[PDB]
């Protein structure tokens, strides 16, 4: 999978 | 005892779309510990920044930033899957113990925060005094960012599902659909709650089709 | 002026985990409207119950109950993308009109509420002692719920995972995967929060290859 | 789709 | 109930060094009724202006004058002793009558202010909001109110017991003393709290063979 | 700062009539000093018990004890003349100092409080939900307190204006004001606030002469 | 007795 | 004067 440029934490599901 | 240690402001961290999330609430008696779960903000997402905040604002930058660390090797999961425990611990001597944990890969990373650190009387004073001041404009804005996140899953979610459709979708249906996602995107980068909701909407009226195939 | 109509209590809906989400705050001016979009609890599910509260108390059932209707005809989708929104409006008279729209199916359901409904002035003095005597009961309750919906959510979006891979899951890897699954479930049915979350840290700690899979 | 036996509001993604 | 009418904000009167001193607290459910027995601030007094304020500020400059009346007849008697009885009455239209009652002359005066007088909501929000901003000006206000107030009391009791001494004080005891009272009346005049206290200190010092004979 | 020394707790001492009077606030970062004259009850009284005070409770034996102690060789003066210098300072360590000075005789006494003294994390939260469960019979302990003081207050000084009045005060006006007065003293030493206020009442309406000859 | 110049509302004794 | 029996802190006139 290619991965994102993304840092935020985010909500567990 | 006639005084206690205890916190003069919340402590915690940065989340999805630049608000502070408080992990040990103001006027806690220390020392203490808290752990809460979170996750990615996007399916396969490797990295976390954990950003940790002292003050009362919504805004992350609003508040006084402690420091900030990355967890990395975070497996390939769908975006809220992964199970990243951060705790705070401030242990007897006011020194804060930040970690976050991977659950998936077993990998923990850690900072430590002197008890000195942050905010000093007057500006944990003024501090008080600007969230009193911006109490409505912080709503405003917690609930800008909450419509923001949730217009950026369905955005997100929306195009996995087109994509795993492909050609299942008729050309009419994809088109209305790409068409309100393309929308949505434009709104995500703006400032207006009630036109992101306009998009979102627009878009729930056009993905019907969409929507029955993904759950077939 | 030298009064004002004003709520004595909150005003919400119930939700998923039997809890009272606010949509009016106590001590709101009215008239007044709120709208909050809310959406389904499970994939497919063709229906919602609102179920309008009054209280303090984080507990459905610990509230008083208004009234309530369903929303039906919503279509297929994967839970939580269905737009439902829910308006509460107090007219200059209190009258509570309360309404929810399926924004993707555009069907309407309403209720109204006589401004005589609701707890009485004796009722609403001792409504805001129980939240203030049960105010770290309330928050037990609060966290435990979030964290059974956490599971809830995990369970069923790792069964649909485990079923898209088929073939393609090794035979070990499913019967971690499922042990753990059934572990999970059998922890959401009890009162435990740490043992859900172990039961999900167990699933984190297997589900690796799944993951992997499900983002291929 | 089988619809389930659920009438639960829940969170809007 | 839904609603229920409620003071938007504190009703009272003001008070001996203009401040407010509240009768009816803000929140309070009307209808509803408040007494508070009150006196005169000198000796001799004939009459009392009764100035209904509403607001949350110390200062009554600050809040809002709803009216004033007078009540006379009042009968010659020591300072504070004549018992004023100021009755604040909200019925349930949110008509507001205040009556003070002389329970030493049997005199008794009213004014009648209607539901919609005062501030209207923006105001009443303003009102909140600059409560807030000055709450520490307005504790620094009352705190030199009761200092300036407690002054004056002493000047006004010393004085008496000056001319009632007469010739029984010594005339060097009497030249401190009265030295010392001009000094306070001076300082009562300003602006400046220790000023004051340190004045009052300056007459205990030297008023000790007043205090004797005027025990005799 | 991650955390501050704070109070957990109201601090002060006992005043007239068995009540709590604050002279340190509860949530006060220390160190902290604070000062408030106060006086004596009664004319010609020559001793005053400072009697420490820890809590929320507005009935002096409902909080925490610390320590008393005297401070004597007040010298005779009216009731309410001395001042009497009340000093609460918590100093970095959280060690209480109290003292009181008499400024017109000079005269200081003080007692030191160790920071572990009073009640413990589990009481302090006990007494802060216990404050929160009585805070109606404590404002109505509050309000019977105020109104015996006053009562008090004026059986006192009418006795004194009699006695001074001697044989200028006719009979008839003697006798009906003897009566009343001793109407009052019994109603002082029940516990009923409208009866203690009928006897202050109907010693008003029988007063009128002595007042007058009191004033000449 | 002469009357004072003073209006304002003190507190009961 | 006759000193009273009474130890009570009251309010600065």
């Amino acid at each position: 999978p290619p991965r994102p440029p993304q840092w935020a934490v985010g909500h567990f599901m | 005892v006639l005084l206690l240690d205890v916190t003069p402001l919340s402590l915690g961290i940065e989340t999805m779309g630049g608000v502070m999330t408080t992990l040990i609430a103001k006027n806690t008696t220390i020392p203490t510990k808290h752990s809460q779960v979170f996750s990615t903000a996007e399916d396969n997402q490797s990295a976390v920044t954990i950003h940790v905040l002292q003050g009362e604002r919504k805004r992350a930058a609003d508040n006084k930033s402690l420091g900030q660390f990355n967890l990395d090797g975070i497996n390939p999961a769908p975006r809220g899957m992964p199970q990243i425990e951060v705790t705070f611990d401030i242990d007897a001597d006011g020194i804060l113990h930040v970690s976050a944990k991977d659950k998936n890969s077993g990998k923990e990373q850690k900072i430590t925060i002197k008890a000195s650190s942050g905010l000093n009387e007057d500006e944990i004073q003024k501090m008080v005094r600007d969230a009193e001041a911006n109490a409505e404009a912080d709503r405003k804005f917690e609930e800008l960012v909450q419509t923001r996140n949730q217009g950026d899953h369905l955005l997100h979610s929306t195009r996995k599902q087109v994509e795993e459709a492909g050609d299942k979708l008729p050309a009419d249906d994809k088109t209305a659909i790409e068409s309100a996602l393309t929308a949505l995107e434009t709104a995500l980068k703006g400032e207006d709650k009630a036109a992101i909701e306009a998009k979102m909407q627009e878009l729930a009226q056009v993905s019907q089709k969409l929507m029955e195939i993904a759950q077939q």
